[PDB]
DNA sequence: CCCACATGCCCTGTGTCTGCAAGTACAGAACTAGCCAGACAGACTGACCTATTTTTGTGAGGGGAATCGGGAAGTATCCATTGCTAAGACTCAGCAATGCTGCAACTCTCAGCAACCAGCTGAAGATCAGCAGCCGAGAGGCCCTGC
DNA sequence: GCAGGGCCTCTCGGCTGCTGATCTTCAGCTGGTTGCTGAGAGTTGCAGCATTGCTGAGTCTTAGCAATGGATACTTCCCGATTCCCCTCACAAAAATAGGTCAGTCTGTCTGGCTAGTTCTGTACTTGCAGACACAGGGCATGTGGG
């Protein structure tokens, strides 16, 4: 199955809770795709090394561990996955 | 199973000794394995690197307590270094 | 290097309020909290609250909530204090003491003290004055109350003047102490020795504790030497 | 005679003899010397006794007597030290610091 | 009449409601199909652990909350309230990332 | 007698100073910085002639880098004249 | 012992490094600030120069201590080792 | 005076095989020596990294052609690769 | 035998002999495969020949026969992938761009 | 993935002028530059210019300056291309291509052409046109003037369609090109080397040198299968 | 400035349930004890290089006055967002089957390490023309003033 | 919008110092060859885990609407930053000097790797059990329209 159009996924309303958790009173209309194209620029740069990480393992499933090789890697270390 | 070999039980006996009362969750202990892990890999690699710009073949007690002084911000440079120089002075002693 | 400036003394009148600064130098300003202590003759040395400049968090004592009001101001490094509705038994001297935010660490540097005139863990020292002659061995004891891990401080005081760090951790030496004094003990006994003594260890000695949130102060010990 | 464990030696609880081997496998030097694990392990113990210490008192304060990320979190990110220590660090399920207004 | 709030009472409420939580503010099977959408471009028929979309997952929302707080720190600066893109772009743009 | 308004003098400075490459701070100054700033960590130490180059180069090139970031905060303010605020601003959001 | 150096950084030095930047107009308290900033990233890249010649347990700060105190904070230097 | 053994001879045969006639500076030869170390320290640490992270003993040529596609940025890194593979199976065959 | 080098052998410029005694030295792993002095001999080999080729250029613009560190900043930055791999490195006496618009 | 859409035919009187995008997508747009290239029946293909999306940077070609105007717009991701005074020698197909900044990179995706009508190094290939049956090796010489350092790509154009990349840096194959095309030489001396024939292989074939400034294609090469 | 009603949130109370802490085999890793060799410390010793003095003829810095022009403050407009509501729709939880991929174990062979030697490559030291810097004069674009 | 008077970089010449390209010598590090061994590739199997599908309750999103308050444009004005001139004051350069530190050579020695055996401790697994999550009901600070 080949998947179409998932950015729209992220909703107005979880754009806006991802706001007011970092302290934002008041979004514009055009916030919305701006941060919907800034999360997929982020979400391309990880998932490229961490599907690089998990080519060079000669492996298909994409584990946690990559992921967190891919983020630390960028300067991103993340705590709780190993 | 292959043994995978965490801090878990280290951890757990450090917050018994300064807090005896008071338990961790899981996800708090895979965070406190991961912070172990990280500090142990920035001081490893910052002494190797100092053994490597010294023209050095070992890594000396000298070389962590310079590692940690250049990671460690402010006063937590100085309370590990007395840690560690107390440690090593009481393993001298044996 | 590092020093906490302070004003002169305050001569107000029952009722109104006074503000003393607590301008610091000489040391990264939002890393260190700026601990407040009064001192009265009547009860010895007391501790109010402090400021952490990084964040603006506040502690207070029990007692002080009310009476006491801290602000920081990071522009010009400078610590502030209120005292409101100010009765009469607030005649005291007001130190601003440095402490780093690591729990080991202690009251390091102190004020010099204002001089303000008006118009829980209980930790006792056996001695409360000792005398004793020029190359002798004395030990102060510091008993508590409850158990501290040792969180245990020792400073020496000279009449007027602000009191100085000597054991930290409840046996580490401070910065600059020679090694004739030696602190010992851990959980609730906790002693100090003071090894050869001189002329200028006549002072009176204080033992702090900081394991609990209302840091509660020694008695005091009067050492008279010859 | 009777094995004693080089953190029983030291007087830590960290393991000396796990950190030397980690010391010695990890690629660092060609040698390790024998000061250096309990050096390694001193800093660490150390270390995580901070942390632990100042989120338990964070549980104690939120009325819990377990530490939850939101716990470490809040213990690293309302210190100057730990702050500049684990700047670049995400803390998975700790949040944010709440404002004061 | 009925009760209506003031405009800003709701999202000062719903700042306080959401700087206290710690849970996870986008929902996770939309973010997973996005994930193995954009992994699809780099290599077909792949597999993702749970942990692993989880793991992504923690990283772009506290991404994000970053961003935002500096994208606010912008909007204060320029004598707004409200966040706009050139916010966000300076924001990034002082970060190095554009 | 000839007089610019304020301005014309300013962008051909910035045209100036954008073309060369030579160091813009006075090296016996800037010595004499580096070393009473590192007289407070050991004393009587000594320099390398490259040392102090080296962090004279660092220095300026941070310099540069934290103007470039405030003359962005300063037109992101509807301005052309960089302020403290601005300065306060590009190091919050670069983290320092 | 040197005293109070911080203003041999000038005023029209400071302009010259702020028209290098591409900055038009400034402000009379941009020099102080920008001098406490100076300031502030000397000591931070001093203070780990020091610590790697006192490991080195020598007592000359060379170029390619400096190089390496710069380069643990991220901010690489090419053309001195 | 103790064979200080930088690129400097390498620089100069790659740089008057792509420009027969320009020279270069000391200046630019110390900028391009440190850049030849510090994209050789990316490198190795990277393919060290991936080697741990494997559990292998080992740095081969794939480990070093993953941490080229790791490290540089787009059309460098197919480039890179391409140059690597050459060199690789023109050195294999002797 | 007559001694013929690595570097002739895979046809490169830069010395895989000196690429493989750093890589063994420099403390990356146990072992260090064959191939791999001569793949990152050549990956530094493309990558010295990418940008003194710039350099070049920008000096042949410039109306000069020598490369400086101006025209090493000015061929590093005036690309995205080069600027993209050294963002955080300060080239001494290189100065900036001249932001013609 | 990576597409280069632009405009349809333009019928337009002479005098005027007119402007034509090239709408780019599946890609990071800064990374690559937008060449432009225009073909006439009369002398073949030709190389206009540049822009470098990255710092809006152009070169031109030195009889299209004034002739040519390239601008960028970083927000829609569109490149534009003005053209102005249209003489009569102006009726031709205009080409967008994508190129990396990479000097052995070349000209990989194409633009479908915009066919616009008005109401140094030259390459020399020493075929013209040839004949072929279904099964044997063709080859297809590319004589250069000056010294070029491998510099040199090979496209295969169908029909009214885009042109298709099959060799790039004389010997290196592109994305999807199988194996059967083979590309040769180096310095002067250049080749392309089909190993044997299909239906599909009936195009014409250009070289293209970008070794420097104003890089120029060969004449062409008509094959004919059967 | 005070009141009202109304609404959202903290606190208390209790069932519950899932996650945490404690207790058992067991096997892999840490400790013990000799042994060997080599990395590093200690002491002379040359020698480079860094700090310190002095002169000087400049180039850059500092202070003050005139003035232009940009920043700050106040006003009005209008538009763009926030809050709210009812309907849909899509997330989530649970359960089950599947096949597919990630480990694990044994074998072995091939690739990489150790070692010694000779010789060829590369670093240090001199040397020198050619490239770039410096100084002076001419031309063109540009800025300022005026019409 | 058009025209005339300073003036500030480009362009060119040409001379000049300096430095980078080339040659020579020696030392040390890379390659050749042999032998040894252990690390990773290959095959088979196994369990575990991620994919897919189905169902159902139910929370979240979405579109439309009203009305408010915040962003933006315009004007005034006044603070302040720029520009120029002078005059003056440290920066830079260059030569000398002493002394102090750094790097090199040799020597011995102590300390870290290596190896084999042993035991003990840290890990997987499996229990019970209580901290915390769940709903539900008073109670409080305050949100917002009147007076």
């Amino acid at each position: 199955k080949v998947l179409r159009d998932n950015i729209q996924g992220i909703t107005k309303p979880a754009i806006r809770r991802l706001a007011r958790r970092g302290g934002v009173k008041r979004i514009s209309g055009l916030i919305y795709e701006e941060t919907r194209g800034v999360l997929k620029v982020f979400l391309e740069n990880v998932i490229r090394d961490a599907v690089t990480y998990t080519e060079h393992a000669k492996r298909k499933t994409v584990t946690a561990m990559d992921v967190v090789y891919a983020l630390k890697r960028q300067g991103r270390t993340l705590y709780g996955f190993g | 199973r292959s043994r995978k070999e965490s801090y878990s039980i280290y951890v757990y006996k450090v917050l018994k000794q300064v807090h005896p009362d008071t338990g961790i969750s899981s996800k708090a202990m895979g965070i406190m394995n991961s912070f172990v892990n990280d500090i142990f890999e920035r001081i490893a690699g910052e002494a190797s690197r100092l053994a490597h710009y010294n023209k050095r073949s070992t890594i000396t007690s000298r070389e962590i307590q310079t590692a940690v002084r250049l990671l460690l911000p402010g006063e937590l440079a100085k309370h590990a270094v007395s840690e560690g120089t107390k440690a090593v002075t009481k393993y001298t002693s044996s | 290097e590092v020093q906490l400036q302070q004003s002169g003394p305050e001569l107000v009148e029952p009722g109104t309020s006074v503000k003393m600064p607590c301008k610091a130098s000489g040391y990264t300003f939002t890393s260190y909290t700026i601990q407040w202590v009064k001192q009265t003759p009547r009860q010895g040395l007391e501790w109010i609250g402090y400021i952490y400049p990084y964040n603006a968090g506040t502690k207070y004592n029990e007692k002080f909530k009310g009476k006491a009001t801290l602000t920081s101001d990071k522009s010009s490094s400078t610590v502030y204090m209120e005292l409101s509705s100010l009765t009469s038994e607030d005649s005291a001297v007001y130190y601003c003491a440095r402490k780093s935010s690591r729990l080991r660490s202690t009251l390091d540097y102190w004020g010099q003290g204002t001089s303000v005139t008006v118009s829980d863990i209980k930790m006792t020292q056996s001695p409360s004055s000792m005398h004793a002659s020029l190359g002798e061995r004395v030990t102060i004891t510091c008993k508590a109350s409850q158990d501290i891990r040792s969180y245990l401080s020792w400073y020496q005081q000279k009449p007027w003047k602000s009191p100085k760090t000597l054991i930290y951790y409840a046996t580490s030496l401070a910065d600059g102490v020679p090694s004739r004094f030696s602190g010992s003990g851990s959980g609730q006994d906790f002693s100090l020795t003071i090894n050869n003594l001189e002329s200028d260890d006549t002072a009176t000695y204080y033992c702090l504790q900081h394991g609990e949130s209302p840091y509660t102060f020694g008695s005091g010990t009067k050492l008279e030497i010859k | 005679a009777k094995a004693k464990s080089r953190s029983s030696r030291a007087g830590l609880q960290f393991p000396v003899g796990r950190v030397h081997r980690l010391l010695r496998k990890g690629n660092y030097a060609e040698r390790v010397g024998a000061g250096a694990p309990v050096y390694m392990a001193a800093v660490l113990e150390y270390l995580t006794a901070e942390i632990l210490e100042l989120a338990g008192n964070a549980a104690r304060d939120n009325k819990k007597t377990r530490i939850i990320p939101r716990h470490l979190q809040l213990a690293i990110r309302n210190d100057e030290e730990l702050n500049k220590l684990l700047g670049k660090v995400t803390i998975a399920q700790g949040g944010v610091l709440p404002n004061i207004q | 009449k009925p009760h209506r709030y003031r405009p800003g009472t709701v999202a000062l409420r719903e700042i306080r409601r959401y700087q206290k939580s710690t849970e996870l503010l986008i929902r996770k099977l939309p973010f997973q199909r996005l994930v193995r959408e954009i992994a699809q471009d780099f290599k077909t028929d792949l597999r993702f652990q749970s942990s692993a979309v989880m793991a992504l997952q923690e990283a772009c929302e506290a991404y994000l909350v970053g961003l935002f707080e500096d994208t606010n720190l912008c909007a204060i600066h320029a004598k707004r309230v409200t966040i706009m893109p050139k916010d966000i772009q300076l924001a990034r743009r002082i970060r190095g990332e554009r």
